[PDB]
């Protein structure tokens, strides 16, 4: 029938604070949506707990893009790590397909308890 | 054995009766919206995985309540109930049981969906949208299983048609309630999942005309609290039948109770921006996409479309005497007029104008136009009137006694019917004969006419198709350029033409064209970027021959609102009229060659080429008003550098207030005009073939979309289907590429030849043998959904042979 | 300029719709009637009720603008009226 | 000669209208109906008993004199 996800897209290191120039330098797990016409991340995930600005350098280097994001999307993780409490945050005004996705690819694909 | 019966009704009234043959599954041909990678549509499949028991009443009679029970791998037993459980205390959720029971040496599991219904709503989404006359039985059985009708109402043949027949929607109606139900659990369903953290698509094929929901096979899970369902295809799908229906009729009752009196409103409150809020968060509460109630907020010109369709359903509850021009007392050389300052659309919300003044010291001029046109000193300075030969909505009558116009018949040539007599014509028998007279009319006529605009009725469009289709128009206008031109570049081929109400009492157009200089046009046109003009508009008969005795009627428009609409359109209007070879085919003459061009251009190279035309029935009256917004949206692409936002918005809403819905003028009279495009504005040859390429378009997209994809054989053609999908209902934003692939197989496929709402097509008959372009059937699905009329195919024709065109 | 200088000042802002300027202040009604069958569920008798109003009728015409006095709109009497009757009222008070 | 009959019935209805027939609303009603009738009629012989009804109209009057244009 009708299906969320056929064929998910991946992962990505960027950088991100919480608002301006708090921006360090990379910091956040970006999962990306890779069109041609240019990369559309739709996803951050973390362990910083309150993230509210995001960046990416555009292609050309002359310019760099902030991205701002929900609250805080809180779970817990299983792995060699242990338990990991993450954080996770959508680039607010994703759409709920969008968000669908996301949690397809994540609740697919990483562990949680 | 017998004992799956027993089992199946488990402890709830075991009134069971099989309707397979023991325990195998039964298969059904049933309307699914299925998206999963190897298929993607909105089209009729065969149901092969249940078995399906339906339950009789006491005395033995059978009732509509069935149950379903599915078969299938074991894992997807423990998902689908792991997600049941943590969704079962919603009430609208059909309940489950799931079993195990042993068919020979194998407990197979199965999911037992109890007391469902024999259609889902998508049944009844593709009955209504895919209309076919001769093929309508589950539309008839759903009318009659649901007490809208009576089986001896389908002897009344002729009882689908709207024109004829207009009481089918009182039958449609009765089904209003029951849809709105269904609207009201699915948010209940929503909120369920987004409490208990569960990802999901919503399909219309998974829920019943009860309401309930079923079919978790496909959901996920999250963190509770923090679920998303996701109701694009679902709402978007369902959007043309809530107006088919009128399923919000119970929203003007004291307490959205059928069974209690009608709200009454304060009649001085036009505002109603709040309870447009609260109806959306009522029944579209998830639908992820910003609704802005007075389009004046809105971001471009796709927004508008987006919010003036919730405007067209939201505006089908508040009472009628609150739309229109919104006056107001100024006071000018200290003596107060009354004068309009807005204009409450029932498509873009509450409008205020943004230079209106209060104590003028004398008026210009442009003034004393702009104020001589205004039906607001007209209305407000004339009797009250009920005239109920119509049902529009009467306002005011301009005089003491009502107007009576006739019309005369046509003066006898009898000398040359005699030299025709003389060379041997009109002998008994002869093929040519005369046909073609000047009908007479008595009194009211006039009015007779006007009340086809009961043929218009307010149409909610699929908006996610809606926005697709506007971009391949789009790109079929491609071609040409416009913009605004200044007052000293428009042209105007004869000036001794009516000026419209109440210009025409004192000169023809050539009076207000000669005195007002350029830079008083110019400061009149950039008064409309600005504010609202609301006009008035002559109904004036015709004399003229033709061939059917139905009076003949155009739309004097004021000048005003021509002289205006000129400098805006005339540019783009005149760069159409002066291509050749394109599909607009206006301005290209017949003489000197120009039909053989024609003609072999529209033969471009199709390669099983059959020839189709077709018919819109009442196309000027029954044209729903989002089509003409969006036909006025299109034409207006061109002013991306000349005009601001708010320029163009303005704009568009001058174009609304002065000839969509104006303020009719018939008899001596004024009424309201519902919707449709009136006859004789500034732009209807052109408008007309916008809509025109918007309803071939469309029917295209549900030719495709509509097809068994597992079917189709080139493997091209396949995937185009499933980008199709994606494109309407999974993304949100243009896919340019994309648009210019569909258009491109639109012009390889289906070449058209457009002039103002008649056309040609060259079609490839072996794909529309294969539903892979649109036929004739499809237009008249199309018509039937998206326009309220019943296009018979006896005025539409079609030719196997293209030497003979 | 009473009657609507009343119901503007009513308004919040001072905007009122302008459809219902005619029905809330205006002094004169008139109807347009096709048969008699409508002339009963509404003219009846020489006064009748609309709009939330009072109305008293006075003239009666029809398609000639010939005066027909409320006598002779009967049932049988009725093929014999030009008919779409124009009936006339003011506002009662 | 089903032709005759229409555009005879055109100017019959043409000098009607000048009689000032159009200033009596049921009158006009039905000459209006029975020359568009006529026009649509395709057997001449209800077409010629719907001439004789709408000629009646004209012959009940008092404005055209009769047997001084039947000079013959
Ligand atoms: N492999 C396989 N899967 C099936 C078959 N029939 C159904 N399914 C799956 O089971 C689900 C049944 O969907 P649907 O027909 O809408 O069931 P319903 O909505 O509960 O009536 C779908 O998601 C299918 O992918 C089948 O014959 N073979
Ligand atoms: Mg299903
Ligand atoms: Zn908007
Ligand atoms: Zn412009």
């Amino acid at each position: 029938n009708n299906e969320l996800s056929p064929v998910a897209l991946r992962q990505m290191s960027c950088a991100a604070g919480t608002t301006q120039t708090a921006c360090t330098d990379d910091n956040a797990l970006a999962y990306y949506n890779t069109t041609k016409g240019g990369r559309f991340v739709l996803a951050l995930l973390s362990d910083l707990q309150d993230l509210k600005w995001a960046r990416f350098p555009k292609s050309d280097g002359t310019g760099t893009i902030y991205t701002e994001l929900e609250p805080p999307c809180r779970f817990v993780t299983d792995t060699p790590k242990g338990p990991k409490v993450k954080y996770l945050y959508f680039i607010k005004g994703l759409n709920n397909l969008n968000r669908g996705m996301v949690l397809g690819s994540l609740a697919a694909t990483v562990r949680l308890q | 054995a017998q004992s799956f019966l027993n089992r199946v009704c488990g402890v709830s009234a075991a009134r069971l009766t099989p309707c397979g043959t023991g325990t195998s599954t039964d298969v059904v041909y049933r309307a699914f919206d299925i998206y999963n990678d190897k298929v993607a549509g909105f089209a009729k499949f065969l149901k092969t995985n249940c078995c399906r028991f339906q339950e009789k009443d006491e005395d033995d009679n059978l009732i509509d309540s069935y149950f379903v029970v599915k078969r299938h791998t074991f894992s997807n037993y423990q998902h689908e109930e792991t997600i049941y459980n943590l969704l079962k205390d919603c009430p609208a959720v059909a309940k489950h049981d799931f079993f195990k029971f042993r068919i020979d040496g194998d407990m197979v599991p199965h999911i037992s969906r109890q007391r469902l219904t024999k259609y889902t709503m998508a049944d009844l989404v593709y009955a209504l949208r895919h209309f076919d006359e001769g093929n309508c039985d589950t539309l008839k059985e759903i009318l009659v299983t649901y007490n809208c009708c009576d089986d001896d109402y389908f002897n009344k043949k002729d009882w689908y048609d709207f024109v004829e027949n207009p009481d089918i929607l009182r039958v449609y109606a009765n089904l209003g309630e029951r849809v709105r139900q269904a609207l009201l659990k699915t948010v209940q369903f929503c909120d369920a999942m987004r409490n208990a953290g569960i990802v999901g698509v919503l399909t219309l094929d998974n829920q019943d005309l009860n309401g309930n929901w079923y079919d978790f096979g496909d959901f996920i899970q999250t963190t509770p609290g923090s679920g998303v369902p996701v109701v694009d295809s679902y709402y978007s799908l369902l959007m043309p039948i809530l107006t088919l229906t009128r399923a919000l009729t119970a929203e003007s009752h004291v307490d959205t109770d059928l069974t209690k009196p009608y709200i009454k409103w304060d009649l001085l409150k036009y505002d109603f921006t709040e309870e447009r809020l609260k109806l959306f968060d009522r029944y579209f509460k998830y639908w992820d996409q910003t609704y802005h109630p007075n389009c004046v907020n809105c971001l471009d010109d796709r927004c508008i479309l987006h919010c003036a369709n919730f405007n067209v359903l939201f505006s089908t509850v508040f009472p009628p005497t609150s739309f229109g021009p919104l006056v107001r007392k100024i006071f000018v050389d200290g003596v107060p007029f009354v004068v309009s300052t807005g204009y409450h659309f029932r498509e873009l919300g509450v409008v205020h104008n943004q230079d209106v003044n209060l104590h003028s010291s004398r008026l210009s001029f442009k003034e004393l136009l702009v104020y001589a046109a205004d039906p607001a000193m007209h209305a407000a300075s004339g009797n009250l009137l009920l005239d109920k030969r119509t049902t529009c909505f009467s306002v005011a009558a301009l005089t003491n006694n009502v107007a009576f116009q006739t019309v005369k018949p046509g003066n006898f040539n009898k000398d040359f019917y005699d030299f025709a007599v003389s060379k041997g014509f009109f002998k008994e028998g002869s093929s040519v004969e005369l046909k073609h007279f000047f009908f007479a009319q008595d009194g009211n006529a006039a009015i007779s006419d006007y009340d086809y605009y009961r043929y218009n009725l307010p149409t909610m469009c699929d908006i996610r198709q809606l926005l697709f289709v506007v971009e391949v128009v789009d790109k079929y206008f491609d071609c040409y350029d416009g913009g605004c031109i200044n007052a000293n570049q428009v042209i105007v081929n004869n000036l001794d033409k009516s000026a419209g109400f109440p210009f025409n009492k004192w000169g023809k157009a050539r009076l207000y064209y000669d005195s007002m200089s350029y830079e008083d046009q110019d400061a009149l046109f950039a008064y409309t970027k600005r504010n609202v003009i609301p006009t008035i508009t002559q109904m004036n008969l015709k004399y003229a021959i033709s061939a059917k005795n139905r009076a003949r009627t155009v739309a004097g428009v004021s000048i005003c609102s021509t002289m205006t609409n000129r400098q805006f359109h005339q540019k783009l209007l005149k760069s159409i009229a002066a291509t050749r070879g394109a599909t607009v085919v206006i301005g290209t003459s017949k003489f000197y060659g120009g039909w053989h061009n024609m003609l072999k251009t529209v033969y471009s190279d199709v390669e099983n080429p059959h020839l189709m035309g077709w018919d819109y029935p009442k196309c000027d009256r029954a044209m729903p008003n989002m089509l003409r917004i969006m036909a006025s949206l299109v034409l207006a692409r061109k002013h991306t550098t000349c005009c601001s936002l708010s320029h163009r918005f303005y704009r568009l809403a001058n174009e609304c207030a002065q000839v969509l819905s104006e303020m009719v003028m018939c008899g001596g009279s004024l009424y309201v005009k519902p919707g449709g495009t009136s006859s004789g504005d500034a732009t209807t040859a052109y408008a007309n073939s916008v809509f025109n390429i918007c309803q071939a378009v469309t029917a295209n997209v549900n030719a495709l979309l509509s097809t068994d994809g597992n079917k189709i054989a080139d493997k091209y053609v396949r995937n185009l289907q499933h980008r199709l999908y994606e494109c309407l209902y999974r993304n949100r934003d243009v896919d340019t590429d994309f648009v210019n692939e569909f258009y491109a197989y639109l012009r390889k496929h289906f070449s058209m030849m457009i002039l103002s709402d008649d056309a040609v097509v060259c079609f490839n008959s072996t794909y529309a043998s294969q539903g892979l372009v649109a036929s004739i059937k499809n237009f008249k699905s199309v018509l039937y959904y998206q326009n309220n009329v019943f296009m018979s195919e006896a005025k539409c024709w079609t030719e196997t042979d293209l030497t003979k065109g | 300029n009473d009657a609507l200088n009343n119901i503007i000042n009513n308004a919040r802002d001072g905007c009122v719709p302008l459809n219902i300027i005619p029905l809330t202040t205006a002094a004169k009604l008139m109807v347009v009637i096709p048969d008699y069958n409508t002339y009963k569920n509404t003219c009846d008798g020489t006064t009748f009720t609309y709009a939330s109003a009072l109305w008293e009728i006075q003239q009666v015409v029809d398609a000639d603008s010939k005066i027909v006095q409320l006598s002779e709109i009967s049932m049988d009497n009725s093929p014999n009226l030009a008919w779409p009757l124009i009936v006339t009222a003011l506002r009662a008070n | 000669k089903m032709s005759d009959v229409k555009c005879t019935s055109v100017v019959l209805l043409s000098v009607l209208q000048q009689l000032r027939v159009e200033s009596s609303s049921k009158l006009w009603a039905q000459c209006v109906q029975l020359h568009n009738d006529i026009l649509l009629a395709k057997d001449t012989t209800e077409a010629f008993e719907k001439m004789v009804s709408l000629l009646s109209v004209l012959l009940s009057m008092q404005g055209a004199v009769d047997i001084n244009k039947l000079c013959e």
